[PDB]
């Protein structure tokens, strides 16, 4: 409730040994600003906090490779350089009013993925699988399935769009992707989602269904010399029309 | 670690009760919190638990035993929206705000009671390439466990609950696919114990 902590960018890929800057916009009148690091989508670790123009506390984990500042009118920033594979994590910014008892309000996080080499980065391919006649006949419902395959790293957001507007009802998307080759340390990923509608809605050739997969990939500044298209941030979609 | 949470994960039936625990060895910890993190979001404070005893807020009761530094969270009448990662966090007393120390979290999953189960495995064809398909195991109740594939060339997702809000209907499903020449939906979920009455369309 009220203003939220904002973070830019939501996702970032970087080559090992470079510099990255993560940006945070704290609640406007908060006084204390913090950075935390979440590993493997669970363990959460404090890095540093900042008050009245200066670093206050810092953990054993706030390396000399880290710097923070907040110029007047600018974002509260965390800079990491040189990056290492171990810096791969989701970084959360937080802000609070005065007091060790104060609630800390968190941003949405920036997922930073540091890679030994960018040649492993691939956007998803996307397919939509149409409801079965057998399900329609049996249940009077109709389940579409979307599959996003072959992407790396795990930097996707999947959404469903019905007749041009996003839908949330009747949707379930896997919370985790599967590794396509679990033995490989740089295995590409697959992710599925379902959208279920009434048979009456699917059995209409004028109803349109689209699975959209937002991929967060390489940056304009990232170097690319390979023959295939540079795997930049992009949307890949697949679609189906209803059938009478 | 400084803050130890249990259990590691917990499945709770809708309408059921859950208890989460948090212990710590560091006697300098004075300010304890329960935070919740929904998928894809940042953590959000659920409630502080600074004082010895119970603290009730609706369906949630936090409790602190200040002597042993035992912190707990009790959830009554668990709702689908309660499914999330729950973190215990603590900080020390200091005139100046401190970084929080977090436990590893408990992933809480609140599962629906399937009133009218209709377990079935359907084959769905790719809208652009009808030669390509997936298998959808759907409409099974909460007693069914979907096991992971024991075949590296067969991919099987975990179960997922979808909610058709306007119909007040929820359903479980899992998806399987493979490019194996002999793959068939009739065999896709062979590594799972599925209902004997599961529907397999010809």
């Amino acid at each position: 409730m009220g203003p939220k902590v904002l973070q830019i960018p939501s996702h970032q890929i970087i080559d090992m040994g470079q510099m990255v800057t993560l940006n945070c916009d704290p609640v406007s009148n908060h006084l204390y600003f913090y950075w935390y690091k979440q590993i493997l989508g669970q363990q959460m670790e404090f890095l540093v906090n900042f008050y009245n123009g200066k670093v206050m506390e810092k953990s054993k984990l706030f390396k000399d490779q880290f710097s923070v500042e907040r110029p007047d009118g600018s974002y509260f920033t965390l800079k990491i350089q040189p990056t290492a594979l171990e810096d791969s994590a989701v970084y959360f910014c937080a802000s609070s009013f005065w007091g060790a008892y104060a609630e800390q309000f968190f941003g949405p996080g920036t997922r930073l993925t540091v890679l030994e080499d960018l040649k492993n980065v691939f956007p998803p391919e996307v397919a939509v699988f149409e409801p079965s006649e057998a399900e329609i006949s049996h249940t009077q419902k109709a389940t579409l399935v979307c599959l996003a395959t072959g992407f790396y790293p795990d930097h996707v957001e999947l959404s469903w769009w019905v007749n041009g507007k996003e839908v949330h009802s009747g949707v379930c998307t896997d919370p985790q992707p599967l590794k396509e080759q679990p033995a490989l340390n740089d295995s590409r990923y697959a992710l599925s989602s379902r959208l279920r509608v009434s048979a009456t809605f699917w059995q209409n050739p004028r109803n349109h269904f689209r699975c959209q997969v937002q991929f967060y990939g390489l940056s304009e500044n990232d170097e690319w010399t390979q023959d295939r298209a540079k795997p930049v941030t992009q949307i890949v979609s697949a679609e189906a029309w209803g059938r009478a | 670690q400084k803050v130890q949470q249990s259990p590691e994960s917990l499945s709770v039936p809708e309408g059921g009760m859950a208890s989460l625990n948090c212990t710590s060895s560091d006697r300098n910890f004075q300010y304890f919190w329960w935070y919740r993190q929904h998928s894809g979001e940042g953590p959000k404070a659920l409630m502080s638990i600074f004082s010895d005893g119970d603290k009730k807020e609706g369906r949630f009761t936090a409790h602190l035993n200040k002597a042993s530094l035992h912190v707990s969270l009790h959830i009554r009448d668990s709702q689908p929206s309660d499914s999330a990662l729950y973190f215990c966090a603590a900080s020390e007393q200091n005139n100046y705000a401190q970084g929080l120390t977090f436990g590893l979290g408990t992933r809480v999953s609140v599962f629906p009671y399937i009133q009218n189960p209709d377990p079935a495995v359907y084959q769905l064809r790719d809208s652009k390439s009808s030669d390509k398909s997936v298998c959808l195991f759907t409409d099974f109740d909460s007693q069914t466990n979907v096991s992971q594939s024991k075949d590296s060339d067969v991919y099987i997702t975990d179960k997922c609950v979808l909610d058709m809000r306007s119909m007040d209907f929820k359903s479980n499903s899992a998806v399987a696919w493979s490019n194996k020449s002999d793959f068939a939906c009739a065999n896709a979920f062979n590594n799972s114990i599925i209902p004997e009455d599961t529907f397999f369309p010809s």
